[PDB]
């Protein structure tokens, strides 16, 4: 055991 | 290597039974001398299997210990093969429980040099169906060269060493092979042994037989070492003894310590998962409310481990007073058709951070020592920092002690840890035993130093591991290197430490096929050379082609963890592919669009929420993201993660060209503009594109005009013409935009 693995995705990014 | 290495390269003559004729001082002269040559190893690596060697003289069939008169087995075929029996013989070694071999006793042995060659032969077989054996014998190694030989241009190497069963058989030997059949490998085995030993024979080996030297040699002096010592890991009555010696020595350390100490020390071994209420109880008056409706499972952000993490987090706020807890709870799930929020994906994502398992090592391996770096928040981020600064001061015992040498120690880890793009393929996924030799080889192929930047935890022998845990490291740490004991049966050891991956054949553990990493202990210092010393040859030849000022930094390393040796020399393939399938023309004119703004092609082994091209030019924390591909315009620079397989992307190859495309869909912004930085594809003339056809490829095929293109480019290079045209079949209301853009961006 030594994962984690779905750090993240998009959106659009969202501001200025 | 002089000194010691004859008490222990003779003393082993504690298995030298002299049952000699009485006119002493003579054939020890020719014993020793004839035993000389056998490496050393190899003598006392049977010793611990029942040590003797029967020197008696005359009639041998008579000597106590050959008292089995296997008068049936008497017929000894000779290692020529012309038949004979015992009394005529001088030297047979009987099998069995406390194996042994009589060898006759004559001042010529140091002359004749065929009962130098059986009295080899013999102490061979006595290694290919024993000793080396009850480890595994044999297994895939000793295979090919037992084959490539086998079917060989020069049809003769065969000749030599084979019979009508070897020689004639079909194709060639495969594993299963090693079925009924150990009793005829293990001789050829022998031979191959039993020659490579005699010291003219080496010589008529190494021209007759290609690869039956080699392997028969490096298994000599220079990988014998292991077998004797994978063999005392077999025994027990040691498997022990070693334990205790490797504490003895580390136990002082272990005394004097604390509970503060002992403490992390934990805190390391296990993660300390978030908290229930006190992470909730956490938020605000308005985001607790929001926590509430939050059509949660749908967004690919938050993984099934922590999605669910999530719908509890959840429950423990729903759980309190009035009414609307039961109807809100109905009412919420009304329109609950809707996708998801764009205020609330923030809501989320700044929690997919907070309830995050805090292993002071799985993010250390998570920014190859960059402690200081701004993935995490502020204070976590300086916590590890304070830990990891701490237990690092802990760990400070040498090693090498005047009680034990040459010390290897273990691990095992699952292919999916510096691959997972190969993880998928390793193992058979037909026979769940048999591992798949195809990714097998590209696994290996360019793994020859590996670095861990984290804290190192290892098995202090050989233990099974699991199922999906394929390899098995036997790495060879050196003295000066610092480590803890874990009671258990395992060792921390220190921080940055490099591994000079020697070897990486495949073993067979209680019916099932292992990948082995075999490695051993260089410091970082030598490995970080061996990089950027290559990452300019990359850079350097690639320069040209590309069309740059010589001397730039085009592609960047990032490589910290245990697949470097593969990180940055993969690369060459990935960019090497990017070029082959695109026009030149094209990503020649853009890689300087990027490079025009100091930019970047990063192949890293560290996680992109690290990776310097994209973090100080972000915005702000609560976003970040994360995979094989990416593209960032803040830093116009390609960050690809080496290990994390792909969301339908089949290589890092084709990974690498699409998020490239996404660049190109950059150009176009500027080329088109003196200040409206936007992309072809954030365009009204797009959307529709968009809007219409925008959903069909593939799944990745949405959630954003750019990547439809990104994807459809991808698709348009194809390594077969197919699933390029599949676009222009498809939806040529788009497959003509691209194209239309290319040839808009090859001039200016």
């Amino acid at each position: 055991m030594l994962a984690r693995r779905k750090p993240v995705l998009p959106a659009l990014t969202i501001n200025p | 290597n002089k000194t010691q290495e004859e008490h222990l390269k003779e003393i082993m003559k504690h298995i030298v039974k002299i049952e000699v004729k009485g006119e002493e001082a003579v054939k020890k002269e020719a014993a020793e001398k004839l035993l000389e040559k056998v490496p050393s190893d190899v003598l006392e690596m049977y010793k611990a299997i029942g040590g003797k060697i029967y020197i008696v003289d005359g009639d041998i069939t008579k000597h106590i210990s050959l008292e089995a008169l296997s008068e049936d087995k008497k017929k000894i075929k000779d290692i020529y093969g012309k038949d004979a029996l015992l009394h005529e013989h001088y030297v047979y070694a009987k099998e069995g429980y406390e194996p042994v071999l009589v060898i006759q006793s004559s001042e010529d042995y140091v002359e004749n040099t065929e009962k130098a060659l059986n009295v080899y032969y013999e102490i061979g077989k006595i290694l290919s169906r024993d000793i080396l054996s009850k480890i595994n014998q044999p297994y895939q190694k000793f295979l090919d060269v037992l084959n490539t030989i086998k079917n060989a241009s020069d049809s003769d190497g065969q000749d030599l060493l084979f019979t009508n069963q070897l020689k004639e058989h079909p194709t060639d030997f495969s594993v299963e092979f090693l079925e009924q059949n150990s009793n005829e490998v293990q001789e050829v085995f022998a031979k191959a042994f039993a020659y490579y030993i005699e010291p003219q024979h080496r010589d008529v080996l190494q021209l007759y037989a290609p690869e039956a030297f080699n392997y028969m040699d490096k298994f000599n002096e220079q990988e014998i070492n292991l077998s004797l010592e994978e063999l005392k890991d077999q025994r027990m009555l040691s498997r022990y003894e070693k334990w205790e010696k490797i504490k003895q020595h580390y136990q002082h350390w272990s005394d004097s310590l604390s509970e503060e100490g002992r403490g992390l020390l934990k805190k390391l071994q296990i993660p300390i998962e978030p908290k229930k209420d006190d992470i909730i109880h956490s938020l605000s008056q308005e985001e607790k409310e929001l926590l509430k409706r939050i059509q949660i499972d749908s967004s690919d952000f938050l993984s099934t481990e922590e999605k669910e993490f999530l719908k509890k987090l959840q429950i423990d706020i729903r759980d309190s007073l009035s009414e609307e807890e039961k109807e809100l709870l109905n009412r919420i799930q009304v329109d609950s058709s809707n996708p998801l929020s764009e205020k609330e994906k923030e809501f989320l994502k700044k929690l997919k951070l907070d309830i995050q398992p805090y292993d002071i090592n799985q993010r250390l391996q998570d920014t190859g020592g960059l402690i200081d770096s701004p993935s995490i928040n502020l204070d976590v981020r300086k916590q590890y920092k304070r830990d990891i600064q701490n237990i690092d001061a802990l760990l400070h015992q040498s090693i090498g002690s005047t009680l034990y040498n040459k010390i290897y120690l273990y691990e095992n880890m699952n292919i999916n840890n510096l691959t997972a793009t190969l993880g998928a393929d390793l193992v058979d996924s037909t026979d769940n035993t048999k591992i798949n030799r195809g990714i097998f080889n590209e696994f290996k192929k360019n793994f020859k130093y590996s670095i861990s930047s984290n804290y190192m935890i290892v098995d202090i022998n050989e233990r099974p591991a699991l199922d999906n845990e394929r390899l098995k490291w036997r790495i060879q740490l050196s003295p000066d290197t610092r480590a803890g004991y874990l009671e258990n049966g395992k060792l921390i050891l220190q921080r940055n430490i490099g591994l000079e991956i020697k070897d990486v054949q495949i073993i067979k553990q209680s019916e099932k096929e292992y990948i082995r990493i075999d490695a051993k202990v260089v410091p970082k210092s030598k490995i970080d050379t061996k990089i950027q010393e290559a990452q300019l040859n990359i850079n350097q030849e690639w320069n040209k082609a590309l069309g740059l000022p010589k001397y730039t930094k085009l592609i960047t390393f990032n490589v910290h963890n245990r697949y470097a040796s593969n990180i940055v020399e993969s690369a060459y393939l990935i960019l090497n592919e990017w070029k082959n399938n695109i026009q030149s023309d094209l990503i020649k004119k853009v890689t300087n669009y990027l490079v025009d703004g100091n930019g970047r092609f990063v192949f890293t082994d560290i996680t992109l929420p690290n990776i310097a091209e994209q973090y100080t030019h972000q915005d702000e924390i609560y976003e970040q993201v994360h995979s094989k591909g990416l593209y960032v315009p803040e830093s116009r620079s390609i960050l690809l993660h080496g290990p994390s397989k792909g969301v339908e992307l089949r290589n890092d190859s084709e990974g690498f060209i699409h998020e490239f495309g996404h660049a190109v869909d950059d150009y176009a912004g500027y080329l088109l503009d003196k200040n409206q930085s936007d992309l072809v594809t954030n365009s009204k003339k797009f959307i529709d594109i968009f809007k219409e056809e925008g959903s069909n490829l593939t799944s990745y095929g949405r959630t954003n005009e750019a990547e439809f293109f990104a994807e459809a480019f991808r698709l348009m290079h194809s390594t077969d013409h197919a699933e390029r045209l599949k676009v222009q079949k498809n939806a040529p209301k788009t497959f003509q935009f691209i194209n239309d853009q290319i040839k808009f961006i090859i001039n200016s």
